[PDB]
RNA sequence: GGCACCUCGAUGUCGGCUCAUCGCAUCCUGGGGCUGUAGUCGGUCCCAAGGGUUGGGCUGUUCGCCCAUUAAAGCGGUACGCGAGCUGGGUUCAGAACGUCGUGAGACAGUUCGGUCCCUAUCCGUCGCGGGCGCAGGAAAUUUGAGAGGAGCUGUCCUUAGUACGAGAGGACCGGGAUGGACGCACCGCUGGUGUACCAGUUGUUCUGCCAAGGGCAUCGCUGGGUAGCUAUGUGCGGACGGGAUAAGUGCUGAAAGCAUCUAAGCAUGAAGCCCCCCUCAAGAUGAGAUUUCCCAUUCCGCAAGGAAGUAAGAUCCCUGAAAGAUGAUCAGGUUGAUAGGUCUGAGGUGGAAGUGUGGCGACACAUGGAGCUGACAGAUACUAAUCGAUCGAGGACUUAACC
């Protein structure tokens, strides 16, 4: 469960280092937001070359978290810290190149590039 | 339409076949013997009741025992009756066993909700609480009682009472296995009710 | 579920220890009814332990029964009065080695006296 | 947190035709002689169910 | 009830399990199925947890990817758990192994106790 | 704003929190008319109050402005709702200061820092839960439903179909399918949380004569777990299909008034709107309903008006309890009995007990041995307790039909 206004780590190539999420996007008023889901959000701190530069408002979607995510076989994952990724609209991403395991669950939400550009698939 | 009425022994999970996991409700239902089979033109409608599990002869007493009498079993703890059946289908004394459902199909189920007691307006009806610090004296008080106008506060203000004890139905249930040798039924889901309680199944309207 | 007895745990588990080495002291207790009604559950498995008697079973019932004098002039402890004496008498009967009786409240309070022994 | 008006004489009759206590339940002794309560040994014969306690 | 309910589960619980203890490494292979395309995705680790009874029963695994711990969970008893297999014997004291979350890198030794 | 009509032998004043409720002059969702409405979008107007109508930054602020979402971020009334419910940030005390005014004490709908918010609920009212009585005998169950409550919200994606329309751009109506947001309901198998008589490690001190092994206290001494029960952030389901009568609207036929005309006579269609369909309560519904089953119409007195006194069916007192519980109540039980506690067997949890022996100077590690221990959990077992008792509780008026 990633909420309104938790730091985020981010795992991909686009420069950000923390971003904290604006709010969830969905519903009207969505209070949780789980594996998969695009959130908006602004970068924190970033480095200094990088294609997005410290505080701009950008669209992410989660892609780990630590909380636990469930699978209709029975299994769950999860992991120890929470990471995304900056999605441009084109609901492929930002960066080229993303770094450490990535869940299943983009893939029938439609990330098959993301998912390919992942360099380990749990 | 067609139903049982069975007690709940437990719940668990099952799996189907498919990886999925499936969690379910066990509720065995020992061969239920329909007493009075009501008609229309005395009762006003039609209808059967029918008992569902026995009783020894200290408890049973002479009235129902004459009543029981009739369809020639032993004394009936459980009786219930179902609305919109077919009037010819069932002869008063058969049984009804577990085996007329199938599993895959769409059921309806009703149970009596577990019994809680007393509690406050934030468990009853779960709106919130007010602040727990910045000098609050607010903590878990029900909320105001309504305007001043009216001069007396509305009925249905909703307030502490008592919870529980009070027969609920949960809608299109799906019924996934029943076994007929032990005469048990499992339907996925969760189905309310204390354990070893009354519960009664139905073949859902909708 | 079992009884609070109107006190926390420390002090209340040191009441229920008190009360079982004095049924075993003197085989017959006068207390109230709640008292005599959590009382038989715990007396009763030390008296299956007592009935185990092995060393396991001496160090456990150790733990928890305390050292009083029960028969003087032998200086028989309660520990091993249980362990030798009424363990063997009761070694046969797999359970139910307490009765309750109850009688009249006291004038004080009208709590529900009881009558506890070892039979 | 005031009485707004007194309580009139019926009203706390009305009231207080609910605080009267009920009897106890009492049997007559196993041992011959007296009157003793449901479940409780007896005072005076000191027996119970029959049997003789001290 | 736990009688009636382990004889309704019985036809359903796994039987070829090795039996392991919660401070050991497995590899675990799963059925997943992609594109309708089946294969088996192996998962090298350390069960943290065992916990339940019956086909309750579930355990889980830990395992270090690319500098991040994975947490992977499993009922024992799934029919798409296809192979399992104990590859080294752990010692530990504890029966839940909960801090090896913090404990990351290197000092999250496993001994070897070779029994 | 004007007036001063109740209140100065006190009617607590802004805003916020908790809680709603009502109106419609409708923000979205529903149905339509006109369009300077091609289509995607709109503008206005009409019918429509069923439901919903977001989180932040700033200021005490309502209000505003901004950020980001949403279908939408409605307007108002209820002592500018709600202080014997809460808040005290500001105004509205006593201290102190600044600017200004005053010769001065002092003053400013000018500012700034600090500044005691009492009440054990009597009666209505509200939410639950009991006792009595009534329902022309006395009981155990099952019901009918007058009549009350609740839910009654929506998006996104796929297809129809890049199809109608459009030089083009772009992009449908209607209809199918999948999935979600928020609410509500239910419940612990799963994810977990709690779990203070469960288990394990561990410091200080003290105690059990000493070692070993334990006890007490130190927030449950601390720390890691954890059964039942309760529980959400966890799981399952709902708001579907329909019917009837309609609103705005669209009509068919047709005169008054040879035509025309949804109109007066007639016949239709037509909404998230009304009534049902869904769920729950419900015969105190004094109109006290209905079904089935059992008990029978005894003993006395004034003989009779009618009483009293034993009873039947069936209950109760009392006792063991919990799935129920503030107590009442409900439910499971009370010796032909499994109700509760033991005992035994388990699940599950903690996890390698003591005591031995080995290795080692040693702290220690090994085998004995998934050992030892186990609160609530589930099966058997009459071991202990539900014993002897007692109390309450039927005997039934006029007419029409009908037959002893």
């Amino acid at each position: 469960m990633i909420q309104q206004e938790t730091r985020l780590k981010v795992a991909d190539n686009s420069g950000a280092r923390e971003v904290l999420t604006i709010k969830v996007l969905g519903g009207s008023g969505r209070k949780t937001a789980n594996i998969g889901d695009v959130i908006v959000c602004t970068v924190k701190q970033a480095t200094p070359g990088g294609v997005v530069k410290k505080g701009e408002v950008v669209k992410a979607v989660i892609v780990r978290t630590k909380s636990g995510a469930r699978r209709s076989d029975g299994s769950y994952i999860s992991f120890d810290e929470n990471a995304c990724v900056i999605i441009r609209d084109d609901k492929s991403p930002r960066g080229t190149r993303i770094f450490g395991p990535v869940a299943r669950e983009l893939r029938e939400n439609n990330f098959m590039k993301i998912v390919s550009l992942a360099p380990e698939v749990i | 339409t067609k139903g049982i009425l069975g007690r709940k022994i437990g719940m668990t999970q099952v799996f189907a076949e498919n990886g999925d996991l499936i969690p379910v409700t066990v509720i065995e239902a020992a061969p239920n013997v329909v007493l009075q089979k009501k008609t229309a033109e005395n009762d006003g409608y039609e209808a059967i009741q029918l008992g569902f599990d026995d009783k020894r002869e200290k408890l049973s007493n002479k009235p129902e025992k004459g009543h029981v009498a009739k369809a020639e079993t032993a004394p009936k703890r459980f009786v219930k009756e179902l609305r919109g059946v077919e009037m010819d289908a069932y002869e008063v004394g058969q049984e009804v066993k577990v085996e007329i459902f199938s599993a895959g199909e769409i059921v309806d189920v009703t149970g009596v909700s577990k019994g809680k007691g007393f509690q406050g307006a934030i468990k009853r009806h779960g709106q919130s609480r007010g602040p727990m610090s910045h000098g609050s004296r607010y903590h878990r008080r029900p909320g105001s009682m309504g305007p001043v106008d009216p001069n007396r506060v509305f009925k249905g203000k909703l307030l502490p009472g008592r919870m529980g004890g009070e027969q609920i139905t949960v809608q299109n249930l799906e019924i996934v296995k029943v076994d007929a040798e032990r005469n048990l039924l499992l339907i996925k889901g969760n189905v309310p009710g204390a354990k070893k309680s009354l519960i009664t199944v139905k073949s859902a309207v909708k | 579920s079992y009884r609070k007895l109107g006190r926390t745990s420390a002090q209340r588990k040191a009441m229920l220890r008190d009360l079982t080495t004095d049924l075993i002291i003197n085989e017959r207790i006068e207390t109230t009814e709640t008292r005599a009604k959590e009382l038989r559950s715990v007396v009763e498995k030390m008296i299956t332990l007592g009935k185990r008697g092995d060393l396991h079973a001496r160090r456990q019932a150790a733990a928890y029964i305390r050292n009083e004098v029960a028969n003087e002039e032998n200086n028989q402890d309660a520990l091993q009065k249980l362990f030798s004496d009424i363990a063997t008498r009761y070694e046969e009967r797999q359970g139910g080695y307490t009765r309750i009786m109850k009688l009249g409240p006291r004038r004080g309070d009208g709590a529900p006296m009881a009558i506890i022994e070892l039979v | 947190a005031v009485p707004f008006r007194r309580t009139s004489k019926m009203k706390k009759r009305l009231r207080r035709t609910h605080f009267k206590l009920n009897v106890p339940g009492m049997t007559e002794c196993p041992s011959c002689g007296e009157m003793k309560l449901s479940h409780r040994v007896c005072k005076a014969c000191g027996s119970y169910n029959g049997k003789d306690i001290n | 009830m736990q009688k009636l309910i382990e004889d309704i589960t019985k036809e359903q619980l796994r039987t070829d399990l090795p039996a392991f203890r919660p401070g050991d490494t497995l590899r675990v292979h799963v059925k997943v199925v992609e594109g309708n395309r089946e294969r088996i995705q192996i998962f090298e680790g350390v069960v943290i947890k065992r916990r339940g009874g019956g086909i309750s029963e579930t355990f889980t695994v830990r395992k270090i990817s690319y500098g991040v711990g994975v947490e992977r969970t499993f009922p024992v008893h799934t029919p798409k758990i296809a192979k399992i297999e104990v590859v080294r014997y752990g010692k530990v004291r504890r029966a839940k192994l909960y801090y090896l979350r913090e404990l990351r890198g290197k000092a999250a030794r496993i001994k070897e106790i070779r029994r």
